């Protein structure tokens, strides 16, 4: 396996190694372009960690939350969404449900930053 | 029995995004110490072995019409193109007066008038003083203004400089790699329409050489086909697009120029220099090409068959010569070390098609200011080439045309086209597909956080 | 609430909801212009992660630490200081207390990494 | 001491204090050159934390792993490498072990993040 | 309103806008023709 | 180029008496050793 090399597998196995597809993420007229190509790649790298950083997680990739899940979202057996559906074809599943997902995120964790907070005094 | 959701990081998802891509060069480019176009200078050198790996249980869409990679692609090559004539000579004062006369040297019937014989003033490398020099200069590069007064065709138009004269024109394989975040998936199906699935996809960092081959038709030194060759189009139906077709066997190509040429350094002004042609030396002949007849036949009948299958089995296929196009979209440009050839094509596309050694040599023309990538407002001189150029090379696509919806005839004439620089880098991306990728993902899993 | 939609209110409700502060903190001559914005607003979003990662933590973004504190800095009781003040005013009270305090959180945050290490072993 | 103010020194004595040395880590022709130099300083220091992002820490900067270590790689005594040697000199030493130990960090880690996952469902 | 730095000063101008919009009409009566003449190759200028 | 340039006359408003001028010049062509001459009008504060 390499730079994405179990993409179109069962998301089983997929799940198993992620350092690998996320490995290759970061590494005079073409001097703008060259320039402007990296400045571009950096700062999406950066936005993903800002994304996940705000929430109660850093670099561990694997980001347990106890926000409540909706049954209509997924409706849908826990056993058939973990050993045969690709994640390409999860992605289009999910299209519609995106911006409502991370909020959800957010204000979880925000809630339970001062309650884990007080806590501390006493 | 409750799931709850949360989050994973560095997933293989690909989605579809508009970005730049940039140089890579091989070691034995970067052995060549020479700054001409498409150099290494400003191209950063590539990295041996790419890391191309298979993909399996995943179906891809490609495009070949609407992709993106040809569109930047062809604004590259004339940006660099622009910067190579940048700091060198100036050819504004060229244009002078010309009391121009034939010349007559046991010169060929086949080329009479194509070669004249006169001189004009031209400033020296002072300025009080005054000096006249003379050379040869090709028909279509004269032309009539009103006993006998000459002028160039560059003076009542746009002005441009001549050809640098220490860079060359050949053309240089390079790769193209997406930065990092930005991967290249590549189509291998051999079965391949341009639109539709593409179950054998493969990604890979950096994609195979890709020569800028210079020519409207009849494109040159292209990637050659595996088997069962296809036809690439559009919609076929409609006749306003062209259709692009490669073949598999390679028919090779002779353009030989017979003629004996010697280069004069003129001095313009103080550290400007311009090459004017000189005198003949040898017998004077015409530039002509050879292909086998052989070859060419089977080729045509190898690929006739193939495209009945669109149309129909009993269909009768004829092939035309075009006409008249200013000498734009009406011959075989091609160039052979930094000289450019626009010559007769008729004498290819001259057969016709039922449903059920020697060579063919082709008499042409040669002139030295060109317009290619048009570009109204500017043009290029074509320097003289020492001795006689003889290069070989081959032809691995063609372009057709379809003709105008007058009835359902069966009696069908394609006839080529050309003229269009984005059509002959579309025979060369056509597996390739720019993606994005989102490390983020979301899935429901079984898991509570503790406090 | 949006974008700095609380700055001037009362610093115990601004203190409620701190990503959407941080939300909107990221995200061919003119090339020149738009290049050099950029390369700099990430570079200061770049430092700040940097002064915090140094300390005893990396994103939660409420860093509770041990480090004393001075009496004399504040010289006042808490109740008034999470009630009414808002957060404008306290910056300029503490305007001179400026490169002390965060040397004081390196020191022993450094301090006691080590007394956090030899434990392991024993 | 300051910027790399005891390099040469003893590692034991090095060790205690890490901050100053990653302090000054990040801190028209000639536009060009300065602009590049920015992209490529602040390009570096995010792929050292990238490496470390995926292990298990994201900002201690000491981090204790459980994989095992080969005896044949350093076929000495803890007394005599951690009281005399200099770190320039250490790095000399392992010059040939590069691209091997951190596969074996990575590939520990990943293999206990899944052990970290499922016991939380039981 | 009125805005001006220090008023006492004459040395600063004075920046005064008021509220309702005072229209302006400015013609050009007189019929020109433009007149292309070539000044070299590519290069055109033109004249009344 | 030096002008030899004078007044102009053509029904014109004694309030405009000096601002229009009808003169040529000596002007290169698109060649070089050819030469040619146009007029144009200018503006009085156009020539000294
Ligand atoms: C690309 O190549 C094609 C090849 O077909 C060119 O088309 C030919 O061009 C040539 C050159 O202009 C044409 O030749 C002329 O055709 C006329 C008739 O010639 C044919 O018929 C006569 C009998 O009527 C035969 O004797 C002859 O062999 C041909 O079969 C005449 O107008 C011309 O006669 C010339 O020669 C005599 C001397 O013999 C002179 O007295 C005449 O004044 C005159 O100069 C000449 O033969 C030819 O017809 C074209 N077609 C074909 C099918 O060959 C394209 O022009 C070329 N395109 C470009 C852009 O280069
Ligand atoms: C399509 O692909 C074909 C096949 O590869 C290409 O044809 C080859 O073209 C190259 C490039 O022109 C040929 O390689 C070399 O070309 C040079 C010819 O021009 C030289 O001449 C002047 C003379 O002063 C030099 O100043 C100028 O810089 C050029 O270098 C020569 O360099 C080479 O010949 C000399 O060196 C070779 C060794 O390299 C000796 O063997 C020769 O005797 C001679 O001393 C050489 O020819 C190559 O030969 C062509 N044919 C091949 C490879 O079969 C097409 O160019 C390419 N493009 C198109 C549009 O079809
Ligand atoms: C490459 O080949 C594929 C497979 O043959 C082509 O897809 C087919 O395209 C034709 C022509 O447009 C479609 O015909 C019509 O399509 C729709 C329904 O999809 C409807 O008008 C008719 O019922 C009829 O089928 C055909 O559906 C479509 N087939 C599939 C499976 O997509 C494709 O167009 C070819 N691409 C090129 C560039 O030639
Ligand atoms: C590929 O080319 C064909 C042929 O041009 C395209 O089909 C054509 O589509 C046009 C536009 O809708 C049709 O024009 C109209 O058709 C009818 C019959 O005349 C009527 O509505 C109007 O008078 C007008 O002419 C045209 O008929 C139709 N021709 C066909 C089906 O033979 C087709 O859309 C093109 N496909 C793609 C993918 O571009
Ligand atoms: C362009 O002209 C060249 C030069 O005549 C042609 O290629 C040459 O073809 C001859 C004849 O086949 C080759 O020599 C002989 O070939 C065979 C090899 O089995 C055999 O008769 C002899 O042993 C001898 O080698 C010659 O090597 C070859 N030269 C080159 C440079 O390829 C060519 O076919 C013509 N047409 C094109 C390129 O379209
Ligand atoms: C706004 O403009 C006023 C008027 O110029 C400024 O006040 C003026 O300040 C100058 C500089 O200090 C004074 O010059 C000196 O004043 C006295 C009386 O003559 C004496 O020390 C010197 O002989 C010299 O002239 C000037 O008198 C004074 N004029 C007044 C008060 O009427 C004022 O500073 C300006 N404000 C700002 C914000 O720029
Ligand atoms: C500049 O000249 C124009 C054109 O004469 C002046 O504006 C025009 O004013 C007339 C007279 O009011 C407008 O037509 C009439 O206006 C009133 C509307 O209540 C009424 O008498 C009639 O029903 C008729 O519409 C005309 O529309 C208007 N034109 C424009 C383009 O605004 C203008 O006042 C002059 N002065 C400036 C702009 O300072
Ligand atoms: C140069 O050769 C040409 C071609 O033989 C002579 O006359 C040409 O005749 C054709 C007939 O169609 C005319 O259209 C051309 O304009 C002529 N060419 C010219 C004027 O250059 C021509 O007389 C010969 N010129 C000289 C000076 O001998
Ligand atoms: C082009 O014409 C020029 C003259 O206009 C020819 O130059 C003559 O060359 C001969 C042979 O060497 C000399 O005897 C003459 O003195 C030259 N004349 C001048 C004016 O210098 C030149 O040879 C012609 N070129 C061709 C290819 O015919
Ligand atoms: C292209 O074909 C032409 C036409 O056959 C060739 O020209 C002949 O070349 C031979 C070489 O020995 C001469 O003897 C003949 O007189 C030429 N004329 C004819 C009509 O055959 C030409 O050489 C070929 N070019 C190449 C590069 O192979
Ligand atoms: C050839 O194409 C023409 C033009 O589309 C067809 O002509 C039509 O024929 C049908 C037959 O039912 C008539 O109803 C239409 O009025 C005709 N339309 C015209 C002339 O515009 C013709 O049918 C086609 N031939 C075949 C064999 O398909
Ligand atoms: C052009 O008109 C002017 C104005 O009537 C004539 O004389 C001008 O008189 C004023 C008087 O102050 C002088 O200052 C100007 O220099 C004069 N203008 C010139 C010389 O251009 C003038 O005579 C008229 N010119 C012609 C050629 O008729
Ligand atoms: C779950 O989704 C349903 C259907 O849209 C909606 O009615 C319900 O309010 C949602 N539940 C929560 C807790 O958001
Ligand atoms: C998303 O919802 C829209 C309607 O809001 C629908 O048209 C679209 O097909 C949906 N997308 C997917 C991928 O289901
Ligand atoms: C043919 O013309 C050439 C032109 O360069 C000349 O050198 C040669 O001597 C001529 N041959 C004859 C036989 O006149
Ligand atoms: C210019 O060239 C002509 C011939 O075209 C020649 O008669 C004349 O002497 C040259 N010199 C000048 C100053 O025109
Ligand atoms: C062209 O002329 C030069 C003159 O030096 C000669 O060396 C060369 O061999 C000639 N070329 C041909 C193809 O006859
Ligand atoms: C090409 O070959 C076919 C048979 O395959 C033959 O009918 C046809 O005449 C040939 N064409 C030429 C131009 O030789
Ligand atoms: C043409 O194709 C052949 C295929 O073997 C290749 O070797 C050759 O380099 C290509 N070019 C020429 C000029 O033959
Ligand atoms: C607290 O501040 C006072 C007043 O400046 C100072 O004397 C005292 O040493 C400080 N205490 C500590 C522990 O730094
Ligand atoms: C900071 O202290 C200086 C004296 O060191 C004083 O002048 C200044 O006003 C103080 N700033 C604030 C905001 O209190
Ligand atoms: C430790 O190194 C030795 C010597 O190279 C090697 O034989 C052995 O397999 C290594 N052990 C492990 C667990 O990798
Ligand atoms: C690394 O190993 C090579 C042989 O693989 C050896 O030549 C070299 O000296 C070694 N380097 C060090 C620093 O020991
Ligand atoms: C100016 O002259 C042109 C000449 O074509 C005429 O069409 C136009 O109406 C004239 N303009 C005025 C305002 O009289
Ligand atoms: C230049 O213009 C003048 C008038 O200003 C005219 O008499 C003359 O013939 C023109 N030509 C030259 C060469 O001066």
């Amino acid at each position: 396996l390499g730079f994405l090399g179990a993409a179109g597998s069962t998301m089983g196995a997929a799940s198993m190694t992620l350092t690998v597809q996320a490995r290759n993420l970061l590494s005079t007229v073409w001097g703008i372009k060259q320039l402007q190509a990296r400045v571009l790649a950096v700062e999406r790298y950066l936005r993903d960690q800002q994304l996940l950083g705000i929430w109660g997680c850093s670099g561990k990739l694997i980001c347990c939350t106890n926000v409540p899940w909706n049954s209509s979202w997924s409706n849908r057996n826990l056993s058939e969404i973990w050993d045969n559906m690709t994640w390409l074809q999860w992605d289009k599943e999910i299209s519609n449900y995106t911006q409502i997902i991370y909020g959800l995120l957010e204000e979880s964790q925000n809630q339970q930053e001062k309650n884990e907070q007080d806590l501390l005094a006493l | 029995e409750n799931l709850w959701v949360t989050v994973y990081y560095g997933v293989p998802v690909w989605k579809d995004a508009e970005t730049t891509l940039f140089c890579a060069s091989d070691a034995k480019a970067y052995e060549t110490e020479k700054h001409n176009v498409w150099a290494t200078h400003a191209c950063v050198p590539t990295d041996p072995n790419p890391q191309e790996i298979h993909l399996e249980n995943v179906t891809e869409e490609f495009n070949m019409w609407k992709n993106n990679m040809v569109e930047q692609m062809h604004t590259d090559i004339i940006s660099l193109w622009d910067q190579s004539l940048k700091p060198c000579v100036k050819l504004t004062p060229l244009c002078v007066t010309l009391q121009c006369t034939n010349v007559t040297n046991n010169i060929t019937d086949d080329m009479r008038g194509e070669l004249k014989n006169c001189s004009f003033n031209m400033t020296t490398e002072l300025r009080d003083k005054k000096q006249k020099v003379y050379s040869l200069f090709y028909r279509l590069d004269v032309v009539q203004i009103n006993n006998k007064e000459y002028r160039l065709i560059n003076c009542n138009t746009s002005a441009c400089t001549q050809a640098c004269p220490k860079v060359s024109f050949e053309p240089i394989p390079i790769h193209y790699c997406a930065p990092a975040g930005f991967a290249i998936l590549k189509c291998k199906d051999k079965k391949f329409n341009g639109t539709g699935p593409c179950p054998s996809v493969s990604t890979v960092q950096c994609t195979h050489g890709i020569k800028p081959v210079v020519s409207t038709q009849l494109l040159l030194n292209g990637s050659l086909a595996e088997e069962e060759v296809m036809i690439r189009s559009e919609n076929i139906t409609n006749n306003a697009k062209n259709i692009l077709v490669q073949f598999n066997t390679p028919v090779q190509i002779n353009c030989t120029r017979p003629n004996n040429n010697t280069r004069k350094s003129i001095r313009i002004g103080p550290g400007q220099a311009f090459y004017a042609t000189g005198d003949i030396i040898g017998d004077i002949r015409q530039a002509h090409c050879n292909v086998s007849k052989a070859t060419w036949n089977e080729t045509l009948g190898k690929v006739v068959k193939q495209l009945r299958k669109h149309f129909g089995n009993n269909t009768i296929i004829r092939f035309a010569n075009s006409s008249g196009g200013d000498l734009e979209v009406t011959t075989h440009s091609f160039n052979c070390g930094g000289e450019f050839f626009y010559c007769n094509t008729s004498g290819l596309f001259n057969s016709t098609w039922i449903s059920n050694n020697d060579s063919i040599t082709l008499p042409c023309r040669i002139k030295q200011i060109i317009n290619m990538w048009q570009r109204i407002g500017q043009c290029m001189y074509a320097p003289p080439i020492q001795g006689v150029i003889r290069c070989v090379s081959n032809i691995t696509g063609l372009i057709l045309t379809r003709d105008g919806g007058s009835t359902n005839s069966t009696t069908e004439t394609f006839r080529p086209g050309g003229g269009d620089m984005r059509d002959n880098w579309r025979s060369e991306l056509y597996k390739y597909k720019v993606v994005k990728i989102e490390p983020l993902g979301v899935a429901p899993t079984r898991c509570k956080r503790r406090v």
